[PDB]
RNA sequence: GGCAGCCGCGAAGCUACCAUCCGCUGGAUUAUGGCUGAACGCCUCUAAGUCAGAAUCCAUGCUAGAACGCGGUGAUUUCUUUGCUCCACACAAUAUAGAUGGAUACGAAUAAGGCGUCCUUGUGGCGUCGCUGAACCAUAGCAGGCUAGCAACGGUGCACUUGGCGGAAAGGCCUUGGGUGCUUGCUGGCGAAUUGCAAUGUCAUUUUGCGUGGGGAUAAAUCAUUUGUAUACGACUUAGA
RNA sequence: GCAGUCGCGACAUUGCUAUACCGAAGCAGAAUUCGGUAACCCUACUGAU
RNA sequence: CGUGGAGGUCAGUGACGAAGCCUAGACCGUAAGGUCGGGUCGAACGGCCUCUAGUGCAGAUCUUGGUGGUAGUAGCAGCGAAACCACAGCCAAGGGACGGGCUUGGCAGAAUCAGCG
RNA sequence: AGAACUGGCGAUGCGGGAUGAACCGAACGUAGAGUUAAGGUGCCGGAAUACACGCUCAUCAGACCAAAAGGUGUUAGUUCAUCUAGACAGCCGGACGGUGGCCAUGGAAGUCGGAAUCCGCUAAGGAGUGUGUAACAACUCACCGGCCGAAUGAACUA
RNA sequence: AUGGUGAAAACCAUCUAGUACUGGUUCCUGCCGAAGUUUCCCUCAGGAUAGCAG
RNA sequence: UUCACUGGGCCAGCAUCAGUUUUGGUGGCAGGAUAAAUCCAUAGGAAUGUAGCUUGCCUCGGUAAGUAUUAUAGCCUGUG
């Protein structure tokens, strides 16, 4: 439906969000993530702490070099976390994961772009109310991401300016809104409200 | 040995690299953050023990110090650096286009049969109304408000056969960076002394690569907590003399150092033996975080210095010693 | 002692509890002690929240630095027979993890939110929206032709032209003034056929080379010797128009 | 272990046969104790092209 | 289905080329195999109805002969082996008994020299 | 460990079970269309992130036998009771005289102990459930009296 | 075992291709196709015998 | 011997056919307690008590508790 698709990770799920783009991937959608570390993880954060740390004491016993790497990066996380639900080792496998790409935050140019976002992988509606539940980006700096304070510091700097592109973007609507209302009451609009339009 | 040193691969280049540079805060003056030198051999110091509460209080002491050689550095250039989701990265670079012959050489690896075109064609971008190096220093102000500043040193001074600069990175301690890039503005193609930034008894670390010892050696290594005990300079004359002794000599030992020339410019001599060999380029950081243990705030005196030779074992300790004691010789008569 | 050693000293190597200098500080914490607190109209360190803190964990620092991660900068061959670099023009190859209009831009919450209006300018008053994007521009002309007028002077493509914004992967946008096509907003004058009842019936981009024209630069690296701050061969590190 | 007291008979029941940090013990101080945080070969190895 | 020889036949094929061989060429058949397209070859060979067998190979630590890595290595700038070889060298887990090529994961960076740990 | 009968293996392909000869279905010519067994319908993995009724935060749950019992975890049932003559709880008041019963005795008066557990009044008070003082003193729970409001407490099953 | 050889652990030609328990057992296609045990000779040795399959 | 037509080769479409098979639309039938519902009518019953009446009562005549089986709402049962 879409050449590429952004997919904003806040407020989701990371298994659900996974599945989803994994799916997508397979069936040919080039899925983009952002705000990666605003994503969220059914649970409690210490449970999230303990299985986070059962796994990584798992790397290997024969060589812990050549054991798996610890990403502490969230969108490094996210990354792992698809490539588990994904036939990696094969040419489709890796086909496929050339169309995803994962960025903490917003970079350009997909700032500028619209965000999507899936409604069957969102906490909200999801988790029951009242639930704990973990923030990715919190798990990351307690595993040794040392670029959060960026993060949320560039993250309010597009904000700033976000809202002032916001503000001039609703100023034209309703100036466009009030000139289609004052041309309203004529014959063709009379005629294309018979049509439904 | 211990992990945290291993692997026991070589080190990437002879030239060490400073890792971390010292915490900046946005309301004190410009300072550089560290400097550079050359390990001019070493020596032994004898000084006063004022420490409170020690067993040798008020008493004297005797220690080995090294010297290290630090002509005046001149600046180069001015990088900035952004931060981003993905470390810091080298946003924009501007050279204060006056690139010394020495410099050239470092950039050519066979200078014998280059060119020598280095630096041509940007030096029109300077030698002229420009502006553009005004257009990229407005960008820095209004970008990243962490800068670094290179510079290179004098090498022909520094009596060396090298004959080869290097160049170095060093952050700036002022706050905001509007100034920090007005003060590059001023001083650039220009030339810092040794006095400029540190100051006696100040504690620093220093960090070269270890002699070899066939691998076994060669390595960065970096050695934390040592004191300032002279910054002697060419002009300052009597650098090897102190309140008591007030010796008109150098700190230069009779014959000179063994397997180093006769040092007789900008030195710095510091608490310990840092590591690297004779003809080891060293850098000097300032005190990452301000220590304020009494080791650190204590200050010394300097007695006397030793200036015996070295090679062999030394019979007296200035030149006018020995033909003093002497008197005459078929040698001289 | 001109042949092979001893005596005493003896640097420089070899090389040391036989010596010499040095050996980090900030958080999250569990245990634990308390705060507010019903469940159980009283209590309670815990269930919602919350204070401090462990040889615990992560951070600062230190060492290496993915040769398959990345950014900036100097030089970028006047002869690799005008050679080489950037653009416009014309032909091929090269293939495409796979367009067949538009990846259409606030933030936070979801026991809540927007949009319009007003003054009391706020956690303020009034109306209304959603209940999916089944959404919004644009969608008529030979895959979109050759031409005449009407009403507006707006919309849109072209190279331009004044300025600012965007450093996270900025490499894109808004506009200020004119010219030049179309303008299906409205009404007309002609070609369409034969591919025969259809064969994606072909219009997109990644790069390269042979050629023309218009701008630009016109230098390096390795080996040899030398050198040492290195040694196990390689490697590494210096110098001589 | 056997036996007994309490249609199968659950606990009681009698006969013989390292350091560091926490709460306490009658912790005056020091010291001590108890319970918790628990201390000619593959893969090779390493230097290096 | 295929081969050596033999009995009768095709008044068989064949120096204008028969066997054998090669043939990343085309056919026939489920199959042993048969046929044809193209290159060397040079004097013999096939179908049909029957008899006969020293009649069909993938191994027997098989026999005769030859050729590979080991190896341009040990060894005595040059000459130059032998032993060995179903096939190669990253691990965790389960296989309810054996895991080295089974399964699920992490990952694997060409090639290449040295000190033995 | 021993008698004995039936089904697989033996001599056995195929589907699912991460994988396992003994687990469930199914037993076999070369092909096309359609419908299924067992097992599955989030991805690797072909199929509903189907609908409906409830339970669980597990601090390596759950997708796989020693343990009877405990948890001021959670959520439903059975038996007793008290209830607008006042369900539990909360707040205030009485909580007695004989008596300081007798004894071990410098003191055990209700609380270091033994035998008893005596009688009177009531609305109810144990020769006292504890705190504590050298004993007395003072508070007191359980028993009752005043304000608030209605279902509550106990014993079991699951 | 027979016949010869040399000598300070024997060898040479025949019976001898001499006495079981390992190893090996070669082209294709179609149909049928089990068994792993009853019986006494008791069995330890071995066949006989019965059933299945023609 | 000029070219054409036809039979002959590689891939499909159109219309209707025979076999296997998947998924929609619509009509007519017999059975239920001759479906039960729903609806219409009649006599009663009740409150989670509608109209109306009474006693406190703040919000001007405003609300709680009584009464009141249908009045300025409706519900249930039995019956046709």
């Amino acid at each position: 439906v879409e050449p590429v698709v952004v997919i904003d990770g806040k407020g989701h799920l990371v298994g659900r969000l996974a599945s989803v783009v994994a799916k997508q991937l397979l069936n040919g959608q080039k899925i983009v993530v952002v705000r990666a570390e605003e994503l969220n993880i059914s649970g409690e954060f210490f449970r999230n702490k303990l299985k986070y740390h059962d796994f990584l004491r798992k790397a290997t016993a024969f060589n812990k070099t050549r054991g798996p790497f610890h990403f502490r990066a969230p969108s490094r996380i996210f990354y792992k976390a698809l490539r588990g639900m994904v036939s990696h080792k094969t040419a489709r496998g890796k086909a496929a994961l050339e169309r995803l790409k994962v960025f903490e935050g917003i970079p350009p140019p997909y700032d500028k772009k619209k965000r999507v976002v899936v409604p069957q992988a969102l906490r909200v509606l999801r988790l029951k109310p009242g639930r704990k539940y973990t923030t990715l980006g919190k798990l990351s700096t307690s595993v040794g991401w040392k670029y959060e304070d960026v993060v949320a510091k560039l993250e309010a700097k597009r904000k700033v300016s976000s809202a002032e592109y916001y503000a001039k973007k609703r100023a034209f609507t309703k100036k466009v809104a009030s000139a289609n209302a004052t041309a309203a009451e004529s014959d063709v609009a009379k005629q294309l409200a018979a049509l439904g339009y | 040995g211990h992990l945290g040193f291993l692997p026991r691969k070589r080190a990437a280049s002879i030239r060490a690299r400073v890792k971390a540079f010292p915490k900046d805060d946005r309301s004190k003056p410009v300072a550089l953050t560290s400097f550079l030198g050359y390990k001019a051999g070493m020596t032994t110091i004898v000084r006063d023990l004022d420490r409170p509460g020690s067993k040798f209080h008020k008493r004297e002491v005797v220690e080995a110090v090294t010297v290290v050689d630090t002509p005046p550095v001149v600046v180069v250039g001015v990088v900035g650096y952004v931060e981003t989701p993905r470390g810091l990265r080298s946003l924009t670079t501007v050279w204060a286009e006056h690139l010394s012959d020495e410099v050239k050489r470092r950039f050519y690896k066979n200078w014998y049969k280059s060119k020598k075109k280095a630096f041509t064609k940007y030096s029109a971008k300077y030698a002229q109304d420009g502006a553009g190096i005004e257009r990229e220093l407005a960008r820095i102000k209004k970008y990243a408000s962490v800068v670094r500043v290179l510079v290179h040193t004098q090498i022909r001074k520094t009596p060396l056969a090298q004959k080869k600069a290097h160049l170095a990175e060093i952050q700036l301690n002022g706050g905001s960076i509007s100034e920090k890039v007005d003060w590059a503005r001023e001083h650039f193609e220009k030339t810092v002394a040794v006095d400029s930034v540190f100051e006696q008894n100040e504690m620093i670390d220093a960090i070269a690569v270890t002699k070899g010892h066939g691998q076994r050696g060669y390595h960065s290594r970096t050695s934390i907590n040592h004191k300032i005990y002279r910054v002697g300079k060419g002009d300052d004359e009597a650098n090897g003399a102190t309140s008591f002794d007030r010796t008109k000599k150098t700190i230069t030992p009779m014959g000179g150092f063994v397997h180093y020339g006769e040092i007789k410019n900008d030195f710095i001599m510091v608490k310990g033996c840092i590591p690297g060999n004779r003809k080891r380029i060293v850098t000097l950081r300032k005190s990452l975080y301000t220590n304020t243990s009494r080791k650190a705030l204590e200050e010394v005196s300097l007695k006397w210095i030793d200036t015996a030779s070295k090679f062999g074992k030394g019979r007296f300790q200035t030149p006018a010693e020995k033909h003093a004691f002497m008197g005459t010789l078929k040698k001289d008569l």
